[PDB]
């Protein structure tokens, strides 16, 4: 750890720098009112970017952070394979697997994995 | 003492996420921050307590599927929320 | 004789939302009777782009 | 949409009905019997209207029949007068306090401006709802369609035209409209709806046709009031209900050909909305899930008696429809004494109901 | 010793964390702190293998609320506050004078750290993390996590019946 | 700082019987007064809310250190620390609470609730009994409380003897 | 008699049920933010 | 358990919730079972068709959320210095934990939240939440010990419980606070005992699962309804208006034997003064039952007479009428009950 965070602050420092000096080693040219307006394809934009963008895949989006804490559970199989009841573990990890399968087909079957229509 | 010494600056911050909490912001979300907020200053102190015992931090993992059922939970009562009211803000609640 | 029975008048009592209406009460009014408030259709901005020329 | 010439034949039900009339469909029944399954191309509620006097039921009667569709009859005050083993009730009315004596179309063309007329307009609201929810309950667990004659959604015009002519008042009007609101909103919209413009004259000439005695004689149906019925249907029904139901207008249907108008219907495709999810029309009857055909079926077959709880809302400040404590006693003594009226229909011993020892079943969506 | 200075920044982080407003502001207050006390846990710990877990989890939430924040609370404002500056810089400079002057003896945690531990501690010489997450998946503790299965799938039927995603995507309206 | 009413006789302690009085004056005062100043009154402005605290916990510090001193002041002049005593504290703090409240009547009437409630607790202290004694019975189960156990799981063999021990 | 009876009784307490309605019409944040003060008194005589 | 198959799970997954909750050996295994309740109870509590259902789903929400968390806090800093589930003597520690439990089941201090979000549930859903949901709550209670923290929401209980239900006209509202008295009696039993609170609970249960019924088979919602509502027999209407004296613990009916033991052992452990306060405080709580009953026991109103018919669900009335049988002639079978002795 110790080491690994003086390594990255020496790195984010190093970044840092560079663009310090492609600040200064740009050119640099007085800012013109359309210079530094927005690009759209030329012409001016009707509508700021701040408007409030629609979702389809909130219901995906959400299934996104469950799907990811049973990973927590997952990962740490393999670690603890050689010291473990092996029926238990054995038994264990399949109705894990099978339990996030059903899932998975069940909610694939009722349509709710396809977007918003 | 020894709570001060080691136990308070986790319940310092765990009172200050409660008063996020609380305040009075626009938005429905600015709750849902700051209750994850809370999760992570709760998981420090379970974490204190749990290396007190030298092999149970196992637990850990209850506690975060709770974190994120409450925090996915939140978020879908959030969603009908939004398609009964259309929208978010607290002051657009009946206020009963 | 006569005999009195409950009748509009008495039970305009119990016509509010509430019993004991002040200002902030009496403004207010009772809810739909069968408890079901239909949300209501608003308005739908779209988001716009000049995709092209460019 | 199919007519018996399409099919070549009379039509083929996917799978048995449920017998809705006497089995319940409560959750646990929806587990073991699915909905979707039944329903067809003729699976459709049609809503057959029309201006007074226009030979509606004569029309739909032929139409049901073509199109395999059931036929409801349109509703009237016998079935509140005439309790199940026939008696009339009207012949209790001597008996009566004044203000619950008994009131009928008869009446409304001969004494239109008593205040029992505010009574006998919700109680027609009242009897279509009831009768088009029956209406769904069969085409959900059949999966015919229904022929309807007047739906519930039509029937504000005849309250509005009679306002109009000053026979409601202020606070019956007001009242209707809140009966309706709390009320309407838990139907579904019929697929089809046919109107029958028959001219204000024309029909004006009609009903001296019928030769009916109370009509002719009447002065209810004037220039006036006939008009405004028609300016009620076109300008507010049939453009409110088109957002959601196909419409087709025809001068009279009743004067002319039922086989044209089955052909019409069947150029009509219903499949092109279903295309976009959100779209209006047909908007009620497009269910994603077979969930949602259980729960609409249960709602209708098992849920009805909560449909029907609805109209129970309080107005007293109106004086017209509040019925005073004294003739409420007098008239529950009388009305529930009567012949068949003492229990629920189908025990009633001095009717003739035999066995009623060993008896202990009741109807389903049945009264009491 | 960097404990107490991760001591000092959780404090300020969280300083700012109850005066920030504007939700994106709340969400990087929020990011900037997981990474700490993901930081500051593996150091009284055998391993950090719960620091990654933790990590790694919370990004997950971290991603989608701005799915949403960029839907609902889009089009919103922040204030620089020169008293919150101010007052943050002024102390966390203090809070880090005096970890440079504190008896970081005293300061340290007492929870063994695996360099803490005996060097006769005959169960310490295994893998990283066996010991520790191993009745996770051994009788009785398993069926608790065989319990979560069905809490985490039923709540993903919680989820799809609050939604009802076929009545339409979700805008600001 | 911390002084209890009834440590002394009636007639003793003045500081130390204001000091336990205006203890309970001031908590109930400012437990009613968090809920007037977010809840019914909704002041605005940092000092506003201060007057809620002082309206609504002020003149309670006057009512219970007027008990006080009338109750004392009477204990001593009448020569007997008898229910009256407390009787008179009573009216001491409603002629108060009409002058908090500007009304006639309020403090004459209240004085008289306050009166018989003093008279009580004196009644209380004077029998030897209590209000919310400690409850000498608490019970933790049923008939079969150490009988209804459903649990599957087999215990595993004990590790201790209720006979006596061998050695 | 009746001024310390019933219906001044009553005149009181129905004025109480309306303040009381008033305390029932705030938003949800008071009444937890009510909560988080009680824990926070509790939290600090506790540091004591 | 009323719409569809899913309905049918989520009100299991609530029985799991709680039993895990009040078979937990440590506070952490009890924190653990709440959080499986509360998933269970939203999806049955929120429905779109209501503007108000929503706001409900919300209320509840937050409130049971910051009530956990807080728990989950005290729990873990109870440990923190006790190391062990139970603390020695009571401290500030175990009245924190106190505090979130009684948030968690909207006891007199906290409960602002609870008839706030009474407006927007069906009949159905408001007999889960006041009956069911209070089980995990106020059995975990059990294990703390402290008095005067305990003592203080009693008080207050009854006393707001009863004086806000004044007020209200809507009976979803009304009943709320009707309910938060009974929570009142409950907590006064529950430092003397639990089998009283058991039983006791289980005839509280028992009274506002009939008048939920009722309301629920024939829908109303207001006061006024209650004047409109249409029966056959003034008699059967009459009748069934009886109940709501038995809810205000009336001896002639069941519903004051569960008043009558707890007021034999609260008097039996020497809390005189408590009582006076509640059994007082009962008495407003017995009026506004009173105010709905001025459409039963007067017994001829001015009525709308667009209805002669009464339309309602067999199984619900058939069970609802069996109920109420035994909630007016329940008392003589005190003789059968073993459970006191
Ligand atoms: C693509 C869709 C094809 C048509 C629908 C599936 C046909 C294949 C039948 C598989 C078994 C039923 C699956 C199903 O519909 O979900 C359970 C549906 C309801 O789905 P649901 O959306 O209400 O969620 C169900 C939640 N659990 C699993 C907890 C109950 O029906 C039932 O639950 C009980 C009846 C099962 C048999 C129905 C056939
Ligand atoms: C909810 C989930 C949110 C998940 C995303 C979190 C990060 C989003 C931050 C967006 C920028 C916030 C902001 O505007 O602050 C401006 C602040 C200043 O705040 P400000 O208030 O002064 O800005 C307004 C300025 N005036 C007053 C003039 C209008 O500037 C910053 O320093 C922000 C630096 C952001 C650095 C880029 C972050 C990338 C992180 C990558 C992953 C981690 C490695
Ligand atoms: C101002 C504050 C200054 C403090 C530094 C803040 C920046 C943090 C950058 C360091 C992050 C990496 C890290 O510290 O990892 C620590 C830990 C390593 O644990 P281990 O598996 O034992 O490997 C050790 C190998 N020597 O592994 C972990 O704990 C997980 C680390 C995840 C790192 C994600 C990358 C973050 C990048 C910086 C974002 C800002
Ligand atoms: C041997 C297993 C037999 C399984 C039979 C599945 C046949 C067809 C699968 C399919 O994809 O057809 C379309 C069907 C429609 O489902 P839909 O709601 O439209 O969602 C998108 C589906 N691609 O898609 C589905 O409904 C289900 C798709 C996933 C089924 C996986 C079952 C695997 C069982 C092992
Ligand atoms: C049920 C409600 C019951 C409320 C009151 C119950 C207590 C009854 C009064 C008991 C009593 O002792 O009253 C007489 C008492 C005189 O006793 P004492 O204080 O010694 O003064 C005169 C002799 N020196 O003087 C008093 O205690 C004052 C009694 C005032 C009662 C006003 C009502
Ligand atoms: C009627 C409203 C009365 C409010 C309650 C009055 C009260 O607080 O009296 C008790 C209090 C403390 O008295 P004590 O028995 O010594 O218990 C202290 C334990 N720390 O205060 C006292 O010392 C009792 C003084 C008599 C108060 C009579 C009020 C009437
Ligand atoms: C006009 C209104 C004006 C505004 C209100 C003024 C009153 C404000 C009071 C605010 C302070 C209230 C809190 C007081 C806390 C006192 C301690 C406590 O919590 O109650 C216990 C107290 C004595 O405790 P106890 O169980 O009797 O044991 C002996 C202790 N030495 O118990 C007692 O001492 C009880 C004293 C009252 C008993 C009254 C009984 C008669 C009631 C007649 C009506
Ligand atoms: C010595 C004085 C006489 C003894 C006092 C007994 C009080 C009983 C008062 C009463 O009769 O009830 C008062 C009230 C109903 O009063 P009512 O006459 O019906 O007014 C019209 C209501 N529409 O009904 C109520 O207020 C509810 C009953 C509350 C009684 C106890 C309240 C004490 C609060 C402290
Ligand atoms: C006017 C409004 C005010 C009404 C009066 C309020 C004051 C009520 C009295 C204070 C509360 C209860 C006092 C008490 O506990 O009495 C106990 C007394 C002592 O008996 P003991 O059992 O031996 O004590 C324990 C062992 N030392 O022995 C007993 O007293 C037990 C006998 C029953 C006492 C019940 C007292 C409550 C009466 C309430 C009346 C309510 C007003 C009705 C009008
Ligand atoms: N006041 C009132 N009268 C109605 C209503 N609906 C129908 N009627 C009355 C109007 C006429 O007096 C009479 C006309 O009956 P119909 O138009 O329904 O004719 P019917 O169905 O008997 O056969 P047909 O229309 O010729 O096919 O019934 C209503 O909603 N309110």
């Amino acid at each position: 750890m110790f080491s690994i965070i003086f390594i990255a602050l020496l790195i984010l420092l190093i970044t840092t720098i560079v663009m310090f000096l492609a600040s200064i080693l740009s050119k640099k040219a007085l800012i013109d009112r359309e210079k530094s307006s927005p690009f759209e394809c030329g012409f001016d934009p009707k509508s700021s970017s701040r408007l409030p963008f629609s979702l389809r895949f909130f219901l995906i989006t959400i299934i996104f952070l469950i799907f990811d804490v049973e990973i927590a559970l997952i990962l740490p199989m393999i670690i603890i394979m050689k010291y473990s009841n092996i029926m238990i573990w054995t038994i264990t990890s399949i109705i894990f697997i099978l339990i996030l399968l059903i899932g998975l087909y069940h909610e694939w079957n009722q349509g709710m994995l396809n977007w918003s229509n | 003492m020894i709570m001060i010494l080691y136990w308070s600056l986790p319940m310092i911050l765990f009172i200050l996420g409660l008063f996020c909490f609380v305040s009075n912001r626009k938005h429905l979300l600015s709750m849902l921050l700051s209750l994850e907020f809370i999760v992570l200053m709760l998981f420090f102190m379970l974490f204190i307590y749990l290396n007190m015992l030298n092999y149970e931090s196992y637990f850990s993992m209850m506690f975060l599927t709770f974190s994120v059922c409450e925090g996915a939970l939140g978020l879908s009562i959030l969603v009908s929320m939004i398609r009964t009211h259309g929208n978010d803000y607290f002051q657009s609640f009946s206020i009963m | 004789a006569a005999k009195w029975y409950p009748d509009p008048e008495f039970m305009k009592q119990f016509s509010g939302p509430v019993m004991y209406p002040d200002e902030v009460t009496s403004l207010w009014t009772v809810p739909p009777w069968n408890s079901k408030v239909t949300p209501v259709e608003k308005s739908v901005r779209n988001l716009t782009l000049n995709f092209g020329p460019q | 949409i199919s007519g018996k010439t399409m099919r070549g034949g009379p039509r083929v039900p996917k799978a048995a009905p449920y017998p809705y009339k006497t089995k319940k469909y409560s959750v646990f029944n929806a587990i073991f019997d699915k909905t979707s399954k039944r329903f067809d191309e003729n699976s459709k509620v049609i809503c057959v209207e029309g201006p007074i006097a226009a030979g509606k039921s004569k029309f739909a009667k032929e139409l049901a029949e073509e199109l395999d569709m059931e036929y409801y009859p349109a509703v009237d005050l016998d079935l509140i007068y005439i309790n199940s083993y026939g008696y009339d009730m009207r012949k209790l009315d001597p008996q009566l306090p004044p203000s619950c004596r008994s009131y009928d179309v008869r009446n409304f063309c001969l004494d239109p401006s008593h205040d029992l007329a505010a009574q006998f307009q919700i109680r027609m609201y009242m009897l279509r709802y009831s009768q088009y929810i029956d209406a769904l309950q069969h085409v959900l667990s059949t999966g015919q369609g229904v022929v309807l004659e007047r739906s519930p959604y039509s029937d504000f015009v005849f309250m509005e035209a009679m306002f109009r002519q000053g026979y409601l008042s202020r606070g019956a009007r007001s009242v209707y409209n809140e009966l309706r609101q709390n009320t309407i909103g838990e139907l579904l919209k019929p697929h089809l709806v046919i109107y029958l413009d028959l001219p204000v004259d024309a029909v004006k000439k009609q009903i001296k046709a019928r030769n009916v005695d109370y009509e002719v004689q009447s002065k209810v149906f004037s220039d006036a009031y006939l008009s405004d019925l028609e300016q009620l249907y076109k300008q507010q029904y049939l453009k409110d209900i088109s957002t959601h139901a196909e419409l087709l207008i025809y001068d009279w249907t009743a004067g002319g050909e039922t086989e044209v108008v089955v052909e019409d219907i069947e150029r009509i495709d219903f499949n092109q909305f279903e295309a976009d999810i959100h779209n209006k029309k047909m908007l009620d009857w497009r269910f994603p899930l077979e969930a949602e055909w259980c729960e609409a079926r249960i709602k209708y077959c098992h849920e009805k008696p909560d449909l029907m709880n609805y109209f129970n809302v309080p107005r007293f400040d109106v004086p017209e429809l509040v019925r005073s404590a004294d003739d409420g006693k007098v008239w529950r003594d009388v009305w529930f004494n009567a012949p068949g009226m003492k229990y629920r229909p189908g025990y009633n011993a001095d009717m003739g109901d035999e066995g009623l020892l060993t008896k202990t079943k009741i109807g389903i969506n049945q009264g009491i | 010793m960097i404990q107490l200075m991760l001591y000092s920044l959780i404090i300020t982080t969280s300083i700012i964390f109850l005066n920030m407003i504007h939700p994106l502001a709340l969400g990087l207050t929020l990011l900037i702190q997981t990474i700490f006390v993901c930081l500051l846990t593996g150091l009284m710990t055998k391993s950090f293998w719960y620091s990654y877990i933790l990590f790694l989890i919370f990004l997950g939430g971290m991603l989608v609320l701005f799915i949403y924040v960029t839907s609902l609370a889009s089009n919103e404002m922040f204030n620089l506050s020169m008293k919150l500056t101010l007052f943050s810089s002024l102390i966390l400079i203090f809070m880090l004078i005096l970890s440079f002057i504190m008896d970081k003896t005293s300061s340290s945690l007492f929870l063994m750290n695996n360099d803490m531990q005996s060097i006769i501690n005959m169960n310490s010489y295994f893998m990283e993390n066996s010991l520790s997450l191993n009745k996770l998946y051994n009788f009785p503790t398993n069926f608790i996590t065989i319990l979560l299965m069905n809490y985490l799938l039923i709540t993903l039927i919680v989820i799809v019946k609050i939604t009802k995603l076929f009545k339409g995507p979700i805008r600001m309206m | 700082l911390r002084s209890k009413y009834y440590d002394h006789p009636d007639g003793e302690d003045a500081f130390g019987k204001i000091v336990a009085t205006n203890k309970y004056a001031v908590s109930a005062g400012v437990a009613w007064s968090m809920f007037d100043v977010l809840t019914l009154s909704k002041p605005q402005g940092y000092l506003p809310t201060l007057g809620r605290f002082a309206y609504n916990t002020g003149p309670l510090m006057g009512m219970a250190t007027a008990f006080t001193l009338t109750t004392l002041v009477a204990t001593n002049a009448r020569g007997k620390d008898d229910k009256i005593n407390y009787l008179i504290g009573g009216f001491a703090a409603g002629g108060v609470f009409g002058a908090w409240k500007h009304n006639h009547v309020a403090g004459l009437c209240a004085g008289l609730f306050l009166g018989i409630a003093g008279v009580i607790k004196k009644m209380s202290i004077e029998q030897g009994w209590e209000f919310f004694p400690n409850t000498p019975i608490k019970q933790y189960g049923g008939l079969n409380i150490a009988g209804n156990d459903w649990t599957i799981m087999a215990d595993p063999p004990k590790n201790w003897t209720t006979e006596k021990p061998k050695e | 008699s009746e001024y310390f009876g019933g219906q001044h009784l009553y005149q009181k307490l129905s004025m109480y049920s309306k303040t009381l309605f008033l305390m029932h019409n705030n938003s949800l944040k008071i009444y937890l933010l009510l909560f988080v003060f009680w824990i926070l008194i509790l939290l600090i005589l506790l540091f004591l | 358990m009323f719409n569809n198959s899913s309905k049918i799970l989520f009100i299991t997954i609530m029985i799991i919730g709680t039993l895990i909750t009040v078979t937990s050996n440590s506070w952490l295994g009890a924190w653990m079972g709440l959080e499986i309740n509360l998933l269970s109870f939203i999806p049955l509590l929120s429905d779109n068709n209501n503007l108000m259902s929503t706001e409900a789903s919300l209320k509840y929400f937050l409130t049971q959320v910051l009530a956990s968390t807080v728990l989950l806090f005290s729990s873990i800093l109870l440990m923190l210095k006790n190391n062990m589930n139970n603390e020695i003597n009571e401290s500030f520690t175990s009245m924190i934990i106190m505090s979130a439990l009684l948030l968690k089941s909207g006891a007199a201090p906290f409960h602002f939240w609870f008839p706030n979000m009474m407006e927007g549930l069906t009949w159905m859903n408001a007999l889960m939440l006041m009956t069911w949901q209070k089980i995990a709550p106020l059995m975990l209670i059990s294990y703390l010990n402290i008095k005067y923290l305990l003592l203080i929401s009693v008080i207050l209980s009854v006393i707001i419980g009863a004086i806000g239900g004044l007020n209200q006209t809507s009976l979803r509202k009304l009943m709320a606070f009707s309910s938060i008295n009974h929570l009142g009696w409950m907590l006064s039993s529950l430092m003397i005992s639990e089998s009283i609170w058991l039983i006791y609970f289980f005839f509280y249960s028992f009274l506002s699962f009939v008048l939920t019924f009722m309301f629920n088979i024939f829908k109303l919602f207001h006061l006024n309804q209650l004047f409109s509502w249409f029966v056959n027999s003034k008699i059967l209407k009459f009748t069934l208006f009886m109940n709501f004296l038995s809810l205000g613990g009336l001896p002639p009916f069941l519903g004051f034997l569960p008043k009558w033991l707890v007021i034999q052992q609260l008097t039996l452990c020497n809390q005189y003064f408590m009582l006076t306060l509640m059994m007082m405080s009962t008495l407003i709580t017995l009026f506004f039952y009173l105010r709905i009953c001025y459409s039963a026991f007067m017994m001829n109103y001015f009525e709308n007479n667009w209805i002669m018919k009464m339309n309602m669900n067999s199984i619900n009335y058939n069970m609802y009428m069996i109920m109420t049988f035994f909630s007016i002639f329940g008392l003589f079978l005190i003789s059968l009950f073993y459970f006191m002795f």
